[PDB]
This record gives C-alpha cells, structure tokens and sequence, in this order.
C-alpha cells in the first residue's frame, strides 16, 4: 500500500510464476505462510525416544561423559513408542480438536510434537513447548512403565539434562530449533538462534530452499527486533524479496551468466544488472577516467548487491564444492564491488565486517569452528541484519563433505524432525504461494 | 460446628503446648507487675505520655470503598495510628516454661494482628504499641508463660538459650538485664529490654521453682519428658513428612492411598 | 625532522633510524635477553625442587625465539625502559594492581539512608553519628566484627588496603567531618573543576568502599557489591542504636545498600556471562572518568593518551587477553599505544593540524571536516611509518599500525568537534584509508567493527546506537577484537578533552577514584605500569602472614 | 469434559453471580478475559515523555548518577506530544483495521502505546514491544525537531539507555510490565514479573480485584511453566478458582466468620467448612485423642487451604491495618493447621518455604524492600506456584499507610497506565463475565 | 577452526556451568558445581572403605 | 618470532597431564605426564573406571 514497486516470482527452478507482486506480499507482517512458520516453529519439538532409553539403560544422566552408577532404568521406549506418543497426545491435548499431533519417526525412533497454539496464546514465550512436551513426556513414562516413586527424578535427568542447575537443555534427550532464552545475546534475537546446521538438515540440503528458509528467519527476526520499522522496513523488505527468493530471477541469473566464472565475474555481472535496470548511475568521471557511482535506488541497489552476494557465494563453492570458502567469498565480493563501482558493499559494510569475523574465527585457535555451527545469534555472525546467513546455508548446502561439523553431525535429531512438515521443507514454494493468496488485497 | 484439638500426644509436654495453643484456657498467673514497669522494661514510650502515631486516625483518612476490607475489625491501636513496636524473648533450653515456635504458634492463635518472628534462640511479636503493652502484661509477662529466670524480655544481645545456667538458676545475659537479689530472693530488671538502664529497678517476681519448671514447661529433653515417651507426636510428624512427600511427587487421590 | 618516537628509535636500535638494512641471526638466540635467562634459571630450579623432573620451560622446542633483536621498550613521557616481559600483565603487579583498585570499588549514596534513619527510625543524624559510622565501617569492611570477640575474623594485616572514605558536595558537612576518611573535591581538584563537580552532584553524600584486594582474588568481581552491602548493614545497625521495630530495618537496609549503588561494571549476558565489576562491563565514559589526568594536566592530547594506555593495559591485556582469550596474551598489541611517543607525535601532529585548521573547538561537527581531519591525520601518520624503518620494524604487527594511525585521527577529529560519535567515525575512515594505503591491515578478522563502524557510528536503531561514553566491551560491534577498546576510551575521553570537561560520564567515579588511599595512583597510570616493569610496585592481596616461611 | 468439579461464582460484595460453572470455564487456556490480558500485557508500552525532556535538557543519559556534558538536546516533547503520538502511531501502524493505541496520559507528560497485534504473531517473545515502541519513538522525535545526524545517539540514550552494552532498560523512559527474557529467574517466569504494588494500583486498591490479578497471573504463569500440565491441572484450576475467583465465596465467608478473629480462629473455620463439606475425614483417632485427618480430595482441600489462608492474611491485616503480617500470618497458618490437623499446608509446604523467605526478605537488615514488591520471578519467592504471592495483595490492600514501599509511591505510572482497561481494573468482574461466556461449550 | 571448537566445547568437561541471567556468574564458579562433581573430586573413595 | 613470555616461578603449578582407559596406548606413554589409573587406583575400582 505505501510502497509503489512491484517484483516478479520465480521458483526454484527459475521458473516465472507471476508478475506485478506488490513487496508487501511477502512481508512477514502480512505473508500466511511466514506468519504459519513462525507459528509452527515455536510449538514443535523433536524428542529421542531411543537417546532417552539409552541414556537410561546405562545410567548416562549428566550431560558430557557422566554416568550415575545405580540409577539405571531398563525400558522400552522405542517398542511403545505408539503407546508414549498417545499419552503424550492426551496429556498436550487442549479441548478436541486443537492442532495437536504426535507423529512417529523413523519407526518410533524419534517423536515429533506440537503442543496446540491455544497453549501458546496464553503464553509469553515460546518456553512453554519444551516444558510441557518434558513434562507429559516424563508423565507418559511412568505411568507406561511402572517406574518407582524414587526413580522419577532420573527420569527427568534423562528428558531434560540438568535444567533446574543448568538453564539448558544440554544433557537432555529433547530439542527445538530455536534455543533458550537464556542464550540469546541481544533482545528480539530469538529467531536468530537457529544453526546453519539445523537450517541445511531442514531443507534436506536443497540450496535455494536453505537461502528461504534462512533468509524469511532472518528477516523476520529483524522486524521482531525492532530494527526493520519505519524508514528501514524497505530495505529490509526488498533484501528478502531478492536474497531469499530471487523475486527477478536474480540469483538464477547470475549464477547462469557465471557457471564457470569467479567472484570478479559475478560482481561484473551484478553491476551490468544494476546499471541496465537503472538502479545506480553515473555520479562523475573522475580525472582518471573512474566511474563513480550513486544509487538512484538505494535500497534495491541494496537488494541487487544481496542477490549477486548469494549467487557468488553458490558459485565459488560449487566450484570447490567445499564450504569452507564462506567468509573469503562474501568478503571480497563486497570488496571488489566497492572499488569498483566506488558504492558502499551488500549492508554498507555490515556483512563484509561479517565476513572479516568470520575468517577470524573459521580460520584460527579462538572459537568458532566449521561455518554450519553458527547462527544470527552467534557473537560473530550477529552484525549483518539478515545479509550474511543465506549465504552461508547455500554453500554448505553446496558441500561435498569436508566438514567434519557437517549437518549429519551436528543436527541428526532436529533435521529429521523438522524435514517432515512441508512448510519448513520447502519454504521457498510456499513463500510464494502465500504472497501469491494476498497478492490482489493490497 | 468443629471442636478443635490443638496438639497430638499424652505427656505433660503435650498438654502444655495444648494449653498454650488454646485461647480458652486460662494461663495461671504467678507475678504481678504494674503496666507501667512493663511499659518501662518495654523501653519504648515513658509512661504517663500519649503514643506516638504513624497515620492520623483512621476516621480522618479516606480510603476508597471496599466491602471485603472492611468487614474486619480493626484494633484499638489501628483505629487511632499508633506506631508498631515489639517485644521479644529469648527462652532457655533447660525448662523454659515457653520456647520460640510454641511461643509463635501460641501468639497466632490468641492475639488480633501480631507479627510473630521465630528464631532458635529469639522469639519476637510485633503489633501497635497500645495493644502490645495489653497483652504483654496481661498474657506474656504476668502468666506462667514467663519466668524471670529460665526466660528474658530482651532485645539487642540475645544468647545463652543453649548454654547452661549460672549459680542462681538463671539464664545466661551478656548485658545482665535482669539480676538476682539473694536478700530478698526476687529477680530484678536493672535495664530496659535493649540495654539502656533503669532509673529505678522493678521487681518481676522469682524464679519459678524447677519442680513446677518441670511440669509447665513445653520442650522435650531426655533429663525430662523425651519425645521417644511421646509416640504420638512423632507419628503425626511422619505423617506431615510423608503427605508433604506424596503431594509434591503427584498430588492425586491414588497417590495418597499409600499415606 | 624532529619526532617525538625518535630519541626511542635511537636508545633501541643501534642503527640509524632511516637506515633501510641491518643483519640477523646473530644474537645467540634467548640469550640476548636477560629476562629469558633468568626465567631459564628459575625454570630449572622449579623443576628440579618443586615439580620432580616433570619439564615446565624448554626453550629448544617450537619457534627458535631471538633470531632478530629483541629491542627493548620505553614508556611515553617516562624515561625508563624495560624488556617486553615485564610488560606482561601476569609478569607486572602494577597492572594487576590497576584492575584490582577498580574491580574492588563500590560507591554508595547516603541520602536514603540519613533520611530514612530521621524520619521514620526517629534517630537524629550529626556529624558526630556520621564520623562515628564512618569508624564503625572502616574497621568493620576489611574483617572486623564491632564488640564480639568470639566471632571469627580476618587477619588485619591480610587487608591492609581497605578503606571506607566519604564525600559530599555539601560544602559544610564536609568540613564538618573528619579528614581522617574524607574525600576532598575542594583540595583535590582546581577551582573551576571542583566548582563543576560539585554542582554535578549536588547537595549529597556518598561513600566509597574500598573491600580487600584478597576478597576480589580468591572470588570473582560480583563478589565486592555483596561484601560492601553487608559491611554497610552491620556498620549502620550498630554505629545508629536503633529500638525500632524488624519491618523498619528492613526498609532501612534498602534505603542504605541497595538504593543509590554505583558499581563499576555491570553484568555480562550470554557466552560472556560475568557478575558485575568485571572488565568487559566498564563503560568506556565510565573508564574515562576514573583515570585523573584532567585534575593534574590541562593539555588535552596528554589527558587522552593516559587513558589510553589505561584502557590498552585494561582491555587488551586483562580483558581480552585473558578473561576472553588467556595464554600468551595481547602485550604487544596494547604497548604500542603506550610505549614509545609514537602515538603522542601522532596525536599531537592531529591537535596541532586541527588548531591550525578549525581551531581548538570552532567547528560543528559535520561529514566534510571528519573526512578531511581524518583522512590528514592517517596520511602521516603512514608517511611518518614509511620513511623511518626502524618505527616499522618496532610496530611490526599491521594490528600494533592501524590502531595507532586511527587512533590519532579520531583524537584530532573529536578535537575538532567534540563530539565522540564524530571521533569514531574519523576512526573508521582512517582504518579504511589505512587498508587501501598499505593493502594491509590488522590479523583475520580483525576489521569486523572498522568495515561494520562507518554505518554503526551515527545509527539509530537499538542494538547499534549509542554515544561513544556508553559504548564498551559489551557492545556487539567491540566484543571480541584486540586493538580498539582501549583506543575508543581515550577518544571519548578526547571528545571532553577538547571542552576542558571536569569530568565525562560521571562524577561521582571521578571523586571516588582521586582518593589518596588508592594503592594504585590513576593520576599518572604510565609512570606505574613502568615502576611495575621494574619491580618496584607494591601490590596489595598478598597472603605473606598465612603461609610458611620455607 | 474431562473434569466434573462445579463452582458456583460470587462477585466482590459476596452475591451469587452463577452456579454450576465448570471449572475449566476459568481456565488460562479457554477464558476469553485472561487471554485479552495476556496478550494486552504482552503489546502495551508506557512512554515517560518528560522523562525524555529532562534527560535530554541537562544530558542525562547513563544511569544512576551519570551525565555527559556537551550531549544535551533542547526540545519541547511534552508540548508537542500528540505530534508525538501521532508519528510514532503512524509508524507502529500495519493495517488500517489495525489496533496501534496511542493514547495521552496526564496532559502529554506520558504515552500509552499498544503495539499491534500483527508484529506480535511473527514475534518468538513479547520483546518486540518495547523495541518497536524505542525506534518509533527515535524516528519521531528525530523527524519532529530536526535533530542533527550527530545526536541521534544521544536520543537513543535518552529513550532505551545502555542496551548495547547493558542488555536491559535501566537509564531508559520506556517501560512495560514484563522484563527482558534473559533476566527470568527460569524458563517460563516471564508473567510472574507484575509485583504485588502494581497489582494493587491497577485495581485501585480493591482487596478481592488485586486478589484475582495476582492469583490469575500467577497460575497463567503456572501454566506456562509447564507445571500445570496432566496431573498437576486440576490442583492448579482449584487453586485459582477458590484463592482469587472467590469460588463458593469462601474467601468472604471465612473473613465474615472472623471479623473479630485470629488466625487460629481461621484455621479452625477452614477446618470445620473442610469437614462439612465433605474434603477431609477422619483417619484414625490416636491413643491420646487427636483424630488424624486424611483429605478425601488433595487437590479441594489444597485449595480450601488456599482460601483460607488469604481469608487469614485479610483477617490479620484488617485487624492490625498493617501489611507487615503476611509472612508470619502465612507461615503460621499452615504451621497451626499442620500440627492441628496431621494434614499438609497449602502447597504441601513450599507456601511456608516462601513466607520464610517473605520473612528473611522483608524483617531484618538482611531484609531488603517490603511486601509490596514481591512477585514470582525472584529467587526468594518463586518457590509457591502461585499460592503465596495473592494473599499479599490483600495484605498490600488492608495496609493503612505505614510501609515505605507504598503503591503510591512505586506504581503510579502504571496505575495510570494499566487503570484505563476494564479487565484489568476490576480482573474479578470481567473474568467472572467471561467465564459465564463459556459456560455452555464444556 | 575445527581444533578450537572440539577444546572449547566439543570435548571440553568444566567443574562447574556458567549461570547466566539472575545469577550472573560464569563457569567454573562454585555455584556451578554441581554435588556429585565435588563427590568426585574428593579422593577417599580410592584410599579408604569406610 | 619475538613473543613475551611468563615467569615460570609464577607457574610452578601449571600441568597439562593426560590420562586414558586404554592399556596398549598407556604402556607406551611418558609417565612423566601420565595419570596411571593402575597405580592410583585399587584393582576393582581401577577396572570400574576403565570400563
Ligand atoms: C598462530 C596464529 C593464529 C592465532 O590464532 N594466533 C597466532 C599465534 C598467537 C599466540 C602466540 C603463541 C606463541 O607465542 O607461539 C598468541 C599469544 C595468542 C595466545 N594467547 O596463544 C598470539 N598470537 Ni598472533 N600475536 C601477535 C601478533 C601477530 C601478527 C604478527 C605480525 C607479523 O609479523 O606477521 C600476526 C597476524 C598477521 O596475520 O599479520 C599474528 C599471527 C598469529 N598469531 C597466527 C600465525 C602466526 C605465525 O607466525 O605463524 N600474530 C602481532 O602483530 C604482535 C602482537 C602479538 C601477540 C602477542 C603480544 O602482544 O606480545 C600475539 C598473540
Ligand atoms: C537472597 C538473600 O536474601 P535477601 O534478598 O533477603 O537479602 C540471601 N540471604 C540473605 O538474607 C543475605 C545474606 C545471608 C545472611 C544470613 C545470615 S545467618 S546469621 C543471622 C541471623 S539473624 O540476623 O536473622 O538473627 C542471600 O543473599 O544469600
Ligand atoms: C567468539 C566466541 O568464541 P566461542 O566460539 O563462543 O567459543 C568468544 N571468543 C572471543 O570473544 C575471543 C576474544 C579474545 C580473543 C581474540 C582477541 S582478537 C567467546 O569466548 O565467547
Ligand atoms: O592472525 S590470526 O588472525 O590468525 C591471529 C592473530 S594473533
């Protein structure tokens, strides 16, 4: 309604699927799907039935290599797993019909709940998940297997590890995309608290949806924050729309214009785009012959360097088919660009600091590790408000396994959970048809 | 309507307790000391001179309408603003007619809006001053509640509740509040309950004899009435600890069928 | 050309300054160093007495250290030198000392208190009661107990350095208390300084609590707020004889230690999770404050570089070299902002181009003049790298030249205008032009905040917003990477420099730490690091009465 | 249904109001009037505009006794104030249809803003509100009075105040009833943040309506934290059915049968209702008399305690016109009906634990504050699941002026903010109200 | 990268976890020290049966 | 090259020692850095914590 420029729609193919789509159809404040994703998100959780009956047989409460000699439970969690998740179910259930569901995984496995949303409206936070699945979890144990009265407490070690001394679930056998809200380093950043581990296993390593799903976290977490309000709702609006969903085709594009090309290619190709749609302009000639450059669109200028950052990255690490050229990539694509073109980089240097922390810490002895154990919530990836991480999802998607911290490792429990709901699997396709449905009322 | 008990077991230590819980009973006075030497060990107010008030009387404030809040009656104290004061005891572990949670318990059950703060070796009820002086004298001072040896009104300095007697039988004081005149046998109160001096020492009676000490005492030792004499109480105990332990596992109906 | 860093190039090199070629490998390895010998020494007796043959010191394995000369390190505006381990903050009780006085200070206000003891507790309050409460909580801070000799108490002389001191902005209440305990604004600090703090403040009365380096030794930071608050309860309930009801007391001890704190840091969240009165907690205003070179100097290139160096010694090497990172730590990387006058010839070339140009102050800060300031100041202080190659081989790390170049240019720049959100910004652009002068800069990632800086200096929005006082450790940008707090510090403190401020973010710091009785005097924080580096600082939490002799 | 137990509803002056109620009709999770206050707790804001002009006329931002000369802005917020309100309205709008109440209170001096509902459903945490609400306020004030680019920084400190070093609002002149969720006591505590004076001053001191905020609050809270969850429901439906709903009108009856009582009169009105009515019978009689007495409902006769401790903190604070009395009263209370009965307190002890800590907290120099600013996300009063904290609103509500932690003085603006909306002024009236609307679908 | 993340939390084990929020506190703090920690590290288990 | 070093006095306490459950790779280790769980432990226990 109050911004005037319209996108197209392509698929993940590169297909065009309309045209003439006002930007506010994808916004979160009005886009169903995103709002149904952040909905989804905070309700369900992922539960090891066969961690938690190992854990119990051996007595392996605690958390990182400790054991509680004679407090052992010899049970058989995965056999009644239909039995567990029906009790689970009736304990969660609100009145009849609430959107309550136990589903079995991997053959009883793995459980995926999700407490009703009438358990959530009442509600603060999104705490109220875990808690309540632990508890109806611990209640379907005992009343299941006839544990003892003194053994219910290592029955609650077993589901959740330490959590009255330890503000965590860390030793415990249950899990939720999103984490405590004890870990988050800044207000709003509850959203950005997801892995590039946990978004990669999600989308079952599918590039373009990982970048959706990434990219519709970010920002959605950027309008929770406060930041994407007023004159910075645009910007942030348009850098969803092209990096995350190429809306132009432009992340298609260009990884086609460079199949066999390098970063310089790409940033050439990005800013040819930028000019032939008239994005930026020529500012003056200088006296030795350099174009400088100014935005005639700022933001889609941001937008259109977003896009070409994505396509970058996907480019170098199909090339190497390793991930671990993340931080050199997104850095130098800003840093070619801007001298080059003499225009400010991808987030006016947000998202190439970004990349400076990133080669820090992916690259050397203080902290950090492979590029899919970190996350907007991350000290070092917390900078660029949702410019940064699609990037870093697409090229682990890109990898061929030369990361030891690869997805399988780090999310075994949460991407087979979560990759069984449609919506959080393929984000992209019905990101579009939720703008799409809302196209016509704006 | 329901006829209450107040306390399980059979021994003497039982029933004292009993007496001391019930309203209806009338504690046996021992002692006779004025209101104003109460006032004056109190060491509060000087007697003869008006309270001090905190809020004008409650006719003259305006508070809002409230049907619930004013079906109370409030006290005498409250009605004209007098400020809240205390006055605290220290018992000994050796025969003390009152001790600290009994003595708490005593206070919630017969007083009107009292405080009362319990500690191993303090007890303090804290209400308005007028009230307070009332039944101090009435009920804390001149019953056997109260015995000038094994028991001290003070304040400030409180210790010797688990240290053994001096030669006259009396609890222990560092700052010796209360002293025993051998001429006359009686226990005087040269200092006012926080340690200031008295002008003139009052006489607050003497000691209770330990035979009667004995009998009207409400702690269980092994010299006197032991709690292995008292199964009672101790079962009611286990049955306390064992639903406290059943409701906080599973608060249902069957889970306490193993009460 | 005279240079400031010259007469140090000269003492440390034995070269010309300007001379392009020397020899290596040469100097016999660690032997060239007398520290190294002597560690290799104390190494082998260690060994051989207390650890029985398991090794602690091999020099002969890794790196074959002193294949170049170990140059030696002077201190700006001290003429004494000292190796680079003596530097280290565990090898110097100076700077150990320096985070000991700041994390074991808590100020507390005592308005509340006097009036809640007036009015509602019924006791008059004098200043005979006060003295009486300040002897009551002087001997009862460190570990005493007030007439109770069978209570268990801390040995005296374990505590030597706790004190209990007072002041007030009210001029006749304090000269109605004792100086025994009292801070003096009035014979502390110039007229016009003292006029300003006083008026900054008020009409109140504060005390500052000085607990025990031991306490903050053998516990952690979060520990002094909890010791001053109870020390302060016992002090107040017995110095003020009180026959009061419990509620009342309860409402006094509020109004007493928990209503007009002032501690030093704050709390960390998140992966840095730290109590209070930690150093990745402490504003950069907050720090400014409580060095006290604005008392004894009026030159304000000089009351920025002293907190620098405080802020380098602070956050590089306690903060982020241990408390973040520990092991060898980042010496190196905060000496060169305070050991040769590298930094002070920068700094004063900015102050003397800015008066030149803009004057002392009589410029608005606008874009126009950040760039231009910034973009001078960074261009000689890279031509002044350039041309002496003896200033390059000292500097060798592009971190220990970057910080120093940008540095300089946001000291000119909040010269300039005065405002310290300005000096950040010339900060940034002179680590930019630094890039694209040198194709160099710092280690990794090092640039994370200088690429991130330009936009996040002057923005609005919640988690990037703040004025330089209020920035820190904290702040997202400045979680992690050496080389940039320390400096931040001392161009907030320049941003007030420039208006001849009393004080930056707040007084009542500023009062506090001007007390006499501090082991560690923050009037000259350069002068102590170099009597550290020496062996001649006496340091306070030594357990010398506990333990035996042999 | 899955629960049999009825309820009849009285209103504040002891008048039947319906009978047969069920008694998930006044459940969290299906009353109409406790979500409304959930969800109007977690969108509204208080703006302290003058704050905002004296802050920045003598520069003080920074906290307890800080100021930074040289950064002081002159403008006139509480002159425009509608301007104000206006912009930052325009600003939080998201639809036309859309809630975004921006409302002047006390002649332009302060705002009461309710963020829309719409930035709420793709918010993970409530925090959303006051990060809105702050940059709104910065692009209002900065647009407004044309403040330079260079003390934009001194407005943000002015509005939020240390939140990128100190990650909370403590300099700040905005506000809201929750706290920052990294500074819960546990996962789950965010509604146990409204202290007893707030309670108090939002109901204007009505003793039966500040006891049904905090017993609803409470067990909302008692909700979230997943406790009332299976077995536990029902003991925490009774809970606050009988303690702040006034459920069977035991509350006034118990203070009617005790207007010139004592606590232990109480206790023995407690016992013989509990006897009559069927909850609790006779164990065994002893060798030395003293029936034992064993509950034919725990969770009733919990909750008959309940009521009948509050009846007793009335009683007490009636009498005395203090509100000094409600640890003692409360730990003395289930000490006499313990040891009078053989029974279990309310809460099965963990109400005395807490009033020891009411006690310790609030009587001695290491007491700190007073009763009114006792809530549930503090680490001395946490311990009750919400039977402890409801009985000191009534203690707050009896107190005749003689605590220096009056509502008067701690809660004004949130009086006047929170006083404006009818579920949250008379919470007993409107909650009755929506419960009755429910009657019929169980 | 993949060194210091396996010592910095991988593989590490700590005396005592961090306590953020209210508490305030890092690790290794006694507060986090959980009792069957401290029963470990007393050693009299290994040099007496009683 | 050119690094800062601490005083060993100050770290006479500092050890990095290494134990393992497993027998082959413990025979061949330095027992100077060794935790031996044979030698310090009773040969029940010993086994216990190697399992
Ligand atoms: C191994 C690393 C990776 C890492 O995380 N840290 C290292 C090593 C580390 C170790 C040194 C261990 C030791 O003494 O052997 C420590 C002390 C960190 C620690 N607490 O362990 C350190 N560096 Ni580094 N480190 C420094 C520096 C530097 C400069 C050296 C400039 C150059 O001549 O090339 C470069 C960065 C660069 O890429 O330019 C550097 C790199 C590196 N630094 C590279 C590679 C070193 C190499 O020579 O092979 N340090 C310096 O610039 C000076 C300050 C110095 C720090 C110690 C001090 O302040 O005394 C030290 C700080
Ligand atoms: C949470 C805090 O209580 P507060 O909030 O009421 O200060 C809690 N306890 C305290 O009250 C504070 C300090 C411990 C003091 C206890 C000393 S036991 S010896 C004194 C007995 S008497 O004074 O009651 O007679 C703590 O900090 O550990
Ligand atoms: C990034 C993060 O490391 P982690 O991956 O979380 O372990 C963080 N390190 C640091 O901040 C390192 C700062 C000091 C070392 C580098 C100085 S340039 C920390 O310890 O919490
Ligand atoms: O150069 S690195 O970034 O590896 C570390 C510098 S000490």
């Amino acid at each position: 309604v109050k911004y005037e420029d319209k996108i197209s729609l392509y698929d993940a193919k590169g297909n065009l699927v309309a045209e003439n789509v006002p930007l506010e159809a994808i916004s979160p404040l009005y886009n169903p799907t995103i709002k149904s994703m952040v909905k989804n998100i905070k309700r369900t959780v992922a539960v090891n039935l066969a961690g938690i009956e190992g854990t119990l047989a051996a007595g392996k409460i605690g958390g990182k290599g400790c054991q509680v000699p004679g407090r052992t439970l010899d049970i058989s969690a995965v056999s009644n797993a239909q039995a567990i998740a029906d009790e689970v179910e009736k304990i969660l259930k609100v009145s009849e019909d609430d959107d309550t569901a136990v589903k079995i995984i991997n053959g009883g496995k793995q459980l995926a709940v999700q407490v009703p949303t009438a358990r959530l409206e009442v509600a603060a936070e999104y705490s109220v998940s875990m808690l309540s699945t632990a508890m109806a979890l611990k209640e379907a144990l005992i009343k299941t297997f006839n544990i003892d009265m003194f053994d219910g407490s290592t029955v609650h070690a077993a589901i959740v590890g330490n959590y009255p001394q330890v503000m965590d679930y860390a030793g415990g056998n249950i899990a939720s995309l999103l984490g405590a809200p004890s870990m988050m380093e800044g207000l709003g950043y509850a959203l950005r608290n997801i892995p590039v581990n946990h978004a990669v296993a999600t989308t079952k390593k599918n590039m373009m949806n990982a970048i959706a799903f990434s990219s519709v976290m970010e920002q959605t977490a950027t309008f929770e924050m406060g930041d994407a309000v007023g004159s910075f709702e645009r910007q942030h609006l348009l850098g969803l729309a092209y990096q995350g969903l190429n809306a132009d085709n432009l992340v298609i594009d260009f990884i086609k214009a460079n199949a066999k090309g390098t970063v310089g290619s790409v940033v050439e190709t990005v800013i040819d785009r930028a000019i032939a749609d008239g994005v930026i302009v020529v500012d003056k000639t200088m006296s030795s012959g350099f174009n400088m450059y100014k935005p005639a669109d700022v933001n889609k200028w941001n937008a259109y360097a977003a896009a070409g950052l994505v396509a970058a990255v996907a480019v170098s690490c199909g090339a190497a088919r390793a991930a671990q050229n993340v931080a050199s990539v997104i850095l130098y694509f800003n840093d070619i660009l801007e001298y080059e073109t003499g225009l400010p980089g991808v987030d006016y240097g947000r998202s190439m600091g970004t990349a400076v922390g990133f080669s820090f810490f992916s690259h050397s002895i203080y902290g950090g590790g492979g590029p899919g154990i970190f996350n907007g919530n991350h000290v070092v990836t917390r900078h660029s408000k949702g410019f940064a991480i699609p990037p870093v999802c697409a090229a682990m998607c890109a990898d061929a396994g030369t990361q030891m911290f690869s997805p399988e490792h780090t999310s075994g429990l949460v991407g087979s959970v979560y990759s069984a709901f449609d919506e959080f699997r393929e984000p992209m396709k019905y990101v579009i048809e939720g703008a799409l449905s809302i196209k016509d009322q704006f | 309507a329901y006829t209450p008990q107040f306390y399980p077991g059979a021994t003497k230590v039982a029933e004292n307790r009993r007496n001391h819980l019930n309203p209806n009973y009338e504690l046996e006075k021992l002692r006779e000391i004025p209101d104003e030497d109460v006032v004056k060990i109190m060491g509060h107010r000087q007697p003869g001179e008006d309270y001090k008030t905190v809020h004008p009387p409650l006719e003259e404030m305006d508070f809002v309408e409230d049907y619930a809040r004013d079906l109370v009656e409030p006290l005498n104290g409250a009605k004209e603003g007098h400020r809240v004061r205390y006055i605290q005891f220290a018992d000994s572990m050796y025969f003390a007619p009152a001790q600290p949670y009994d003595r708490s318990r005593s206070y919630m059950s017969r007083l009107r809006g009292v405080d009362a703060g319990t500690l191993s070796g303090r007890q303090v009820v804290e209400c308005r001053e007028s009230d307070l002086e009332e039944f101090s004298k009435n009920i804390l001072m001149d019953t056997e509640l109260f015995d000038p040896a094994t028991s001290g009104m003070r304040g400030a300095t409180v210790h010797g509740h688990s240290l053994r007697l001096d030669e006259n039988g009396m609890m222990f004081d560092a700052l010796q509040r209360c002293v025993f005149d051998e001429k006359t046998g009686h226990v005087m109160y040269v200092k006012d309950q926080v340690g200031k001096p008295l002008d003139a020492p009052v006489d607050v009676g003497e000691p209770i004899p330990e035979a009667k000490l004995r009998e009207i005492t409400t702690i269980y030792r092994n010299d006197g009435v032991a709690m292995r004499a008292d199964p009672d109480v101790i079962e009611v105990v286990k049955r306390i600890h064992r639903a406290r332990t059943l409701g906080g596992y599973i608060p249902t109906n069957e889970t306490f069928k193993g009460l | 050309e005279k240079r400031l860093f010259l007469k140090a190039l000269k003492e440390k090199f034995e070269e010309d300054p300007k001379e392009k070629y020397t020899k290596f490998y040469t100097f016999g390895g660690w032997e060239q160093s007398a520290r190294k010998r002597e560690f290799v020494e104390a190494n082998e007796k260690i060994v051989s007495e207390k650890r029985q043959g398991i090794p602690l010191y091999n020099p002969d394995i890794g790196v074959p250290l002193g294949q170049r000369k170990l140059m030696p390190y002077k201190l700006s505006n001290t003429d004494d030198y000292c190796e680079g381990d003596d530097l280290h903050f565990l090898n110097n009780a100076a700077i150990q000392q320096l985070w000991d006085d700041i994390r074991r200070t808590v100020i507390v206000g005592m308005d509340t208190a006097h009036s809640v003891l007036e009015k509602r507790l019924g006791v008059e309050v004098t200043p005979e009661t006060i003295n009486e409460y300040m002897h009551t909580i002087n001997h009862s801070l460190p570990g005493g107990a007030v007439v109770q000799e069978h209570m268990v108490e801390v040995h005296p002389s374990l505590a030597w350095d706790c004190y209990a001191r007072i002041f007030t902005g009210d001029d006749e209440l304090a000269d109605e208390l004792d100086s025994r305990f009292l801070i003096d604004i009035n014979k502390l600090f110039p007229e016009e300084q003292a006029e300003t703090l006083k008026a900054a403040i008020g009409k109140k009365t504060y005390q500052v609590s000085r607990v025990p380096s031991l306490v903050g030794r053998v516990c952690d930071g979060g520990t002094i707020s909890r010791w001053s608050a109870m020390q302060i309860g016992m002090s107040f309930i017995t110095a003020y004889k009180l026959c009061a009801g419990e509620a009342a007391t309860a409402d006094f001890s509020y109004a007493s230690k928990h209503a007009d704190v002032i501690q030093m840091g704050n709390a960390l969240p998140g992966r840095r999770a730290r109590g209070p009165n930690e150093p990745g907690g402490i504003r950069f205003g907050i720090l400014s404050d409580v060095v006290q070179t604005t008392r004894v100097s009026e030159d304000p290139v000089e009351q920025s570089l002293e907190v620098v160096a405080t802020g380098a010694a602070l956050y590089d090497q306690i903060w982020l070299g241990a408390y973040m990172s520990g092991g060898i730590g980042f010496t190196q990387y905060a000496t060169a902002s305070y050991t040769d006058d590298i930094l002070d010839d920068f700094s004063y070339y900015a102050l003397d181009y800015v008066e030149k140009k803009y004057g002392r102050m009589g410029t608005k800060a606008t874009m126009d003049v950040v760039e231009d300031v910034a973009g001078e100041v960074t261009l000689y202080a890279l031509e002044q790298y350039d041309d002496y190659p003896a200033l390059l081989e000292d500097h060798f790390g592009g971190s220990q030249r970057a910080a120093v170049a940008a540095a300089a240019s946001g000291i000119g720049v909040c010269m300039a205008t005065g405002n310290s959100n300005a000096g950040v910004n010339g900060w940034y652009l002179s680590q930019i032009l630094h890039k694209e002068y040198h194709s160099r800069l710092g280690f990794y990632g090092y640039d994370l905040q200088d690429q991130c800086g330009a936009s996040n200096s002057l923005a609005i929005r919640n988690d990037e917003a703040a004025p330089l006082e209020l920035r820190g450790p904290n702040y997202p940008n400045y979680a992690m990477n050496v080389g940039h707090q320390g400096e931040y510090a001392g161009i907030a403190q320049a941003a007030h420099s420039a208006r001849g401020d009393a004080f930056a973010l707040n007084p009542l710091v500023k009062v506090a730490f001007a007390d006499p009785m501090l082991v560690f005097d923050f009037s000259k924080p350069r002068k102590e690091i170099a009597r550290g580096a020496l062996r001649e600082f006496e340091a306070a939490g030594e357990r010398d009465v506990i333990l035996p002799a042999k």
